This record gives structure tokens, C-alpha cells and sequence, in this order.
């Protein structure tokens, strides 16, 4: 479908994951358990 | 603000993972497809894998390499812990090996160059993987190896290690013998892996754990006739009884058989 085609565009057009995700806060490890 | 499950559209399940199901999902704001591993807080605690999952997350979340499955972030709710992970479109490497029986030299060498590069990145950070085997590897859009599980991994800044861990056919002699071990256990496992890629079975395969232990500690390596001299040279240089004598990871990447056969391609990077 346009998922296979969506997966292909992700490979060729990488996003700035380090910024788009590596910047967002995350729960502390203590909180998790 | 951090992430919540409402930030994603769950497309479909991808299968069972370690202590949790994995689902293909798309993060809404970016319409970015990723895998979501879902763990139940109560199952974890009741299975005593709390101080185990933390280490796996603690290590995997800080590794950024094309051949290491990326953990983008993670979040939790009342009952679940969600890991936002890189989606590896081609799935399980072990399934591909099982389907083909054995890989040809090109495929094996490419995987070996990728593996060595990723393990070198880990070692430069004092991370020892300790459980390299086909089942812990996934494959990217273009078939690139992705180390995807870090269950036995350890950040070992100084002191040697004593824990026996890993998988039977992949254990280095030093673990079987109860000695301390260091990052060189990954060099041994890489040699077992190259052999299994090319042959379809690990080198010390035996009916009992005692006979396999025996074959490993005597490095009872018997090369099938169809292997090239180059692949045997590389395997023989990794599967050395003495850890100090094993070929370094940089050596695997520069080995002639790897250079002559690898068709490794680096994924496009952002910019
Ligand atoms: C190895 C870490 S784990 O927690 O055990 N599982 C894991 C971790 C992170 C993931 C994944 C799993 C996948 C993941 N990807 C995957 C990708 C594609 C498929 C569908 N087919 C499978 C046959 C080959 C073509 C693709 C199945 C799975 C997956 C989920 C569950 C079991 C095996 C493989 C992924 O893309 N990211």
C-alpha cells in the first residue's frame, strides 16, 4: 500500500530523530519501577 | 510534555518480543513509523526483571549507530511501559537464515562488517554485548543488520566480569571455564556468528551441553569443505582460545574477505 511506500520514504528522507525525539523529556528510570 | 499512547496510531502487531508485545505504530505529530514495545508493569515486577529491564533501557537508549536498533524515547502509564523503537522492515534475521539454510558469502560478509562496526561503537563506550546470535538481530529497509536486544549487555568501565551469560553454542571458553571475561567475548561470538551464517549451524553443535562445552574449550573447529579460504581465515582468527589473540573488531572490518565480499551500504542520514 502506501505504508510500504511510506516506509521507503522514511529510509530516503530521514527525520531529525535526535531532535524530534532526543529532545523530549522522558520519565526518570526510578519512576518506571 | 512527554509522549503518551494517544500520541500514536497503532497499525498492527509485529509479534511477541522480550517480556512484551511489539506493535507497528505511527507517531501522529510526525507521521513517523516506529515499533512500540509494550511491557506490563505488574508482570515485570512479578517476574523479577525490574533491575534487568532498566539496564537494557539504560544501555540501549544511549546508543546511536546505523546498525544498532535505535530507542527513540520511552514513556509509561498506569499499567504499562512503552518503548519507542526503530522499525526494522525486514524483520528477524534468524527467520531469513532458517528460510535459506545458509547465507552466501556476500550476505555474510556484509552482515559481518555491519556487526563489527556496531560492536566497535559499543566497545569504544565500554559496553559489552555478550549475546550476539542470529535471534538478537533484525534487518533494516535495505537488509542492514540491526543489533536489537541488549539483555545481557553491560557497561564495564573497569573491572573484569564473572557472569555466565549468553547462549550455549555461542559461549566463549572463558565463560565455560569460570574465568573472568572482558569485551573480547564479543569477538568470539562474532566468529561463531560468521560460521553459522555461512554453514547454517553453529560450529560446536552437539547432542549434550557437556559435549558442546567440551568442543568449545578445545576449540574443536571442523570446517565444511565448501567454505572459502578467506571465510575460514576470518573465522579462525576470531575463534581463538586466548582472548588476547582474537582478531580485533577493526581487524574484522579490514579483513580481505570482508572487503572483497561485503556490499554494505550506510543508510541515508538527516540533513
Ligand atoms: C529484539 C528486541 S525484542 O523486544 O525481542 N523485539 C523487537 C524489538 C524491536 C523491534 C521489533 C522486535 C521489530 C519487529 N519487526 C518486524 C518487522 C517486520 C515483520 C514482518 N515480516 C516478518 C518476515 C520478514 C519480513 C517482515 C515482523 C517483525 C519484530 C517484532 C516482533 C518480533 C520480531 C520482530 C521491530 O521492527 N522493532
Amino acid at each position: 500500500n502506501l505504508l510500504t511506500q511510506a516506509i521507503r520514504q522514511q529510509y530516503y528522507k530521514p527525520i531529525d530523530v535526535d531532535r524530534m525525539y532526543g529532545t523530549i523529556d522522558s520519565p526518570k528510570l526510578e519512576e518506571l519501577f | 510534555r512527554k509522549f503518551t499512547i494517544d500520541d500514536f496510531d497503532i497499525v498492527r502487531p509485529l509479534g511477541k518480543g522480550k517480556f512484551g508485545n511489539v506493535y507497528l505504530a505511527r507517531e501522529k505529530q510526525n507521521k513517523f513509523i516506529m515499533a512500540l514495545k509494550v511491557l506490563f508493569k505488574s508482570q515485570l515486577e512479578k517476574e523479577g526483571v525490574e533491575h534487568q529491564l532498566r539496564r537494557e533501557i539504560e544501555i540501549q537508549s544511549h546508543l546511536r549507530h546505523p546498525n544498532i536498533l535505535r530507542m527513540y524515547n520511552y514513556f509509561h502509564d498506569r499499567k504499562r511501559i512503552y518503548l519507542m523503537l526503530e522499525f526494522a522492515p525486514r524483520g528477524e534475521l534468524y527467520k531469513e537464515l532458517q528460510k535459506h539454510g545458509r547465507f552466501d558469502e556476500q550476505r555474510s560478509a556484509t552482515f559481518m562488517e555491519e556487526l563489527a562496526d556496531a560492536l566497535h561503537y559499543c566497545h569504544e563506550r565500554k559496553v559489552i554485548h555478550r549475546d550476539i546470535k542470529p535471534e538478537n538481530l533484525l534487518m533494516g529497509y535495505k537488509g542492514e543488520l540491526k543489533i536489537a536486544d541488549f539483555g545481557w549487555s553491560v557497561h564495564a568501565p573497569s573491572l573484569r566480569r564473572r557472569t555466565m551469560c549468553g547462549t550455549l553454542d555461542y559461549l566463549p571458553p572463558e565463560m565455560i571455564e569460570g574465568k573472568t571475561h572482558d569485551e573480547k567475548v564479543d569477538l568470539w561470538c562474532a566468529g561463531v556468528l560468521c560460521y553459522e551464517f555461512l554453514v547454517g549451524m553453529p560450529p560446536f553443535d552437539s547432542p549434550s551441553h557437556t559435549e558442546t562445552h567440551r568442543r568449545i574449550v578445545n576449540v574443536d573447529l571442523k570446517f565444511p569443505p565448501f567454505l572459502s579460504d578467506g571465510s575460514k581465515d576470518l573465522i579462525s582468527k576470531l575463534l581463538r582460545y586466548h582472548p588476547p589473540q582474537r582478531l580485533p573488531l577493526k581487524g574484522v572490518m579490514e579483513h580481505p574477505w570482508v572487503k572483497a565480499n561485503s556490499r554494505r551500504v550506510l543508510p541515508p542520514v538527516y540533513q
